[PDB]
């Protein structure tokens, strides 16, 4: 239910409206960012509700040729996000549905180290006969990341459960890697290694009991 | 206005879901309400809305199987969607609806329609449709570099999401940042949130995460000591 829309950083995006027009159009522009509450960026094909920034605009229903579109300009990196058409016109009725969204993802954002944190298991942890190792990669861009477990030199295959990097609170990217394994285990070999790899580079953070 | 939603967290299947929808800031008696929902996967669906003479409209799609009301009280709204299934589970948004009049010739010829447009929208609850009962989660401390230290608590085996993770109410702002959850195999979630504290601040301030999980109905509050 999502187009792909790659716009550059500073520049103008156009969001056509993926439904076409029968007649005279009332078309409504929503701005939806994921976990956060849809915004209404435009109510009429020319009216812009209060706090809205300028930057928005749509296209009025002056002739009948005008296509429905969503003009950004100047993107920034907070910009990205769903955009909804609602499409109202005469020989459509009650259009109930929200139409298909468009995902707008801004490129040319400089890139970001990833900051790696890495925590042992706990003691109240430990006395439950399990241990679970935490590494917390955040404020990085883009996405991608490649999170591996080494218990000294040797590698860690299983029990090895990664997030997906959805965190986006600065716009950066944030993701959770847990190693689960049993007292006995955690105990045994010498220390254990989360190794980071984003853009190829590699970040290693080692605990060890004690 | 300002709309906050409450909902049950999960709901077994063939059962009846139920959200609420507090409204403050504004009269509940003139102003049309609107329920929508986003289910994983999806796109915004539009459930119903209910007008200010409490005659409500309903998405075809749903076969009738939604029912809004107002109750002018506790100014609050109410979403029951019977007979949920696990295509049901989804984000419900409560959101206040605009009737606008779109006239392209003649009133009295009919050549004009409504629409209708939403400026006001609420966060959502989140409402899980399964059959497992809910886990109360156990949370872990994680003890304590250029100056400063992470200090973490991890919540582990709960099911399903909301959950909530505060640091000392709002005393606690700065270097709080709490990771997405994480999907194991056995179908329990897990989280971490994270501060980053002066080292200086260690032995002499306190530092308690307070963790919520309302499916369940569980509060614990945890100190973390280095
Ligand atoms: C035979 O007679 C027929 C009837 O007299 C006539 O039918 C007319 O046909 C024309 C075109 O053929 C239509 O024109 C279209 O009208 C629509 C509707 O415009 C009206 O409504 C809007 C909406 O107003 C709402 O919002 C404002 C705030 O913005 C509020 O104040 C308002 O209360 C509403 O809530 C409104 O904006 C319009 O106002 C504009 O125009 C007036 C003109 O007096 C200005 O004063 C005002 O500042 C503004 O510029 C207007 O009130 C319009 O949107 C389209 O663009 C289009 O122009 C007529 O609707 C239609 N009916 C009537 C009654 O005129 C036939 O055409 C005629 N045939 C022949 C051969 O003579
Ligand atoms: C009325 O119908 C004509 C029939 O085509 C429309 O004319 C076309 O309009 C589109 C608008 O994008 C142009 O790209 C085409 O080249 C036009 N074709 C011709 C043959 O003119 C017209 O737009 C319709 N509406 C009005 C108001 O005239």
């Amino acid at each position: 239910y999502v187009s792909p829309l790659s716009v550059a950083l500073g520049e103008t995006a156009r969001i056509s409206c993926g439904r076409q027009a029968l007649g005279s159009r009332a078309v409504q522009w929503y701005q939806h960012k994921p976990g956060q509450a849809p915004i209404l960026l435009i109510y009429n094909n020319q009216d812009r509700p209060s706090g809205i920034p300028e930057r928005f605009s749509g296209t009025p229903d002056i002739n009948f040729g005008t296509t429905a579109t969503l003009t950004i300009s100047g993107v920034e990196v907070g910009d990205e996000a769903d955009y909804y058409c609602h499409m109202w016109d005469s020989r459509s009725g009650f259009s109930w549905s929200f139409g298909g969204a468009t995902r707008l993802t801004v490129l040319s954002q400089p890139k970001a180290a990833p900051s790696v944190t890495l925590f042992p298991p706990s003691s109240e942890e430990l006395q439950a006969n399990k241990a679970t190792l935490v590494c917390l990669i955040s404020d990085f861009y883009p996405g991608a990341v490649t999170v591996a477990w080494k218990a000294d030199s040797s590698p860690v295959k299983a029990g090895v459960e990664t997030t997906t990097p959805s965190k986006q609170s600065n716009n950066k990217y944030a993701a959770s890697s847990y190693l689960s394994l049993t007292p006995e285990q955690w105990k045994s070999h010498k220390s254990y290694s989360c190794q980071v790899t984003h853009e190829g580079s590699t970040v290693e953070k080692t605990v060890a009991p004690t | 206005v300002q709309l906050q939603e409450s909902g049950p967290g999960l709901v077994r299947p063939s059962e009846t879901l139920s959200v609420t929808c507090i409204v403050s800031g504004g009269s509940i008696s003139n102003y049309y309400w609107t329920w929508i929902r986003q289910s994983p996967g999806k796109g915004l669906e539009w459930i119903g809305y209910i007008s200010d003479r409490e005659t409500t409209t309903y998405n075809p799609s749903l076969n009738s199987r939604a029912v809004i009301s107002r109750d002018t009280s506790k100014n609050q709204l109410s979403l029951q969607l019977r007979s949920v299934t696990t295509a049901d589970t989804a984000i419900y948004f409560c959101a206040t609806a605009r009737r606008g009049q779109r006239i392209y010739g003649v009133v009295s010829f009919g050549e004009f329609f409504y629409y209708y447009y939403m400026d006001v929208w609420g966060k959502g609850t989140a409402v899980t449709v399964s059959s497992a009962s809910t886990k109360g989660p156990s949370v872990f401390p994680l003890a304590p570099s250029g100056g400063t230290a992470a200090l973490g608590c991890l919540v582990k085996d709960y099911f399903p999401e909301p959950v909530t993770v505060s640091w000392n109410s709002g005393a606690l702002t700065s270097g709080v940042h709490t990771f997405p959850a994480v999907l194991q195999s056995s179908g329990l979630y897990s989280l971490s949130s994270v501060v980053t504290v002066p080292s200086s601040s260690l032995g002499t301030q306190t530092y308690i995460c307070n963790v919520n999980h309302k499916p369940s109905n569980t509060k614990v509050d945890k100190k973390v000591e280095p």
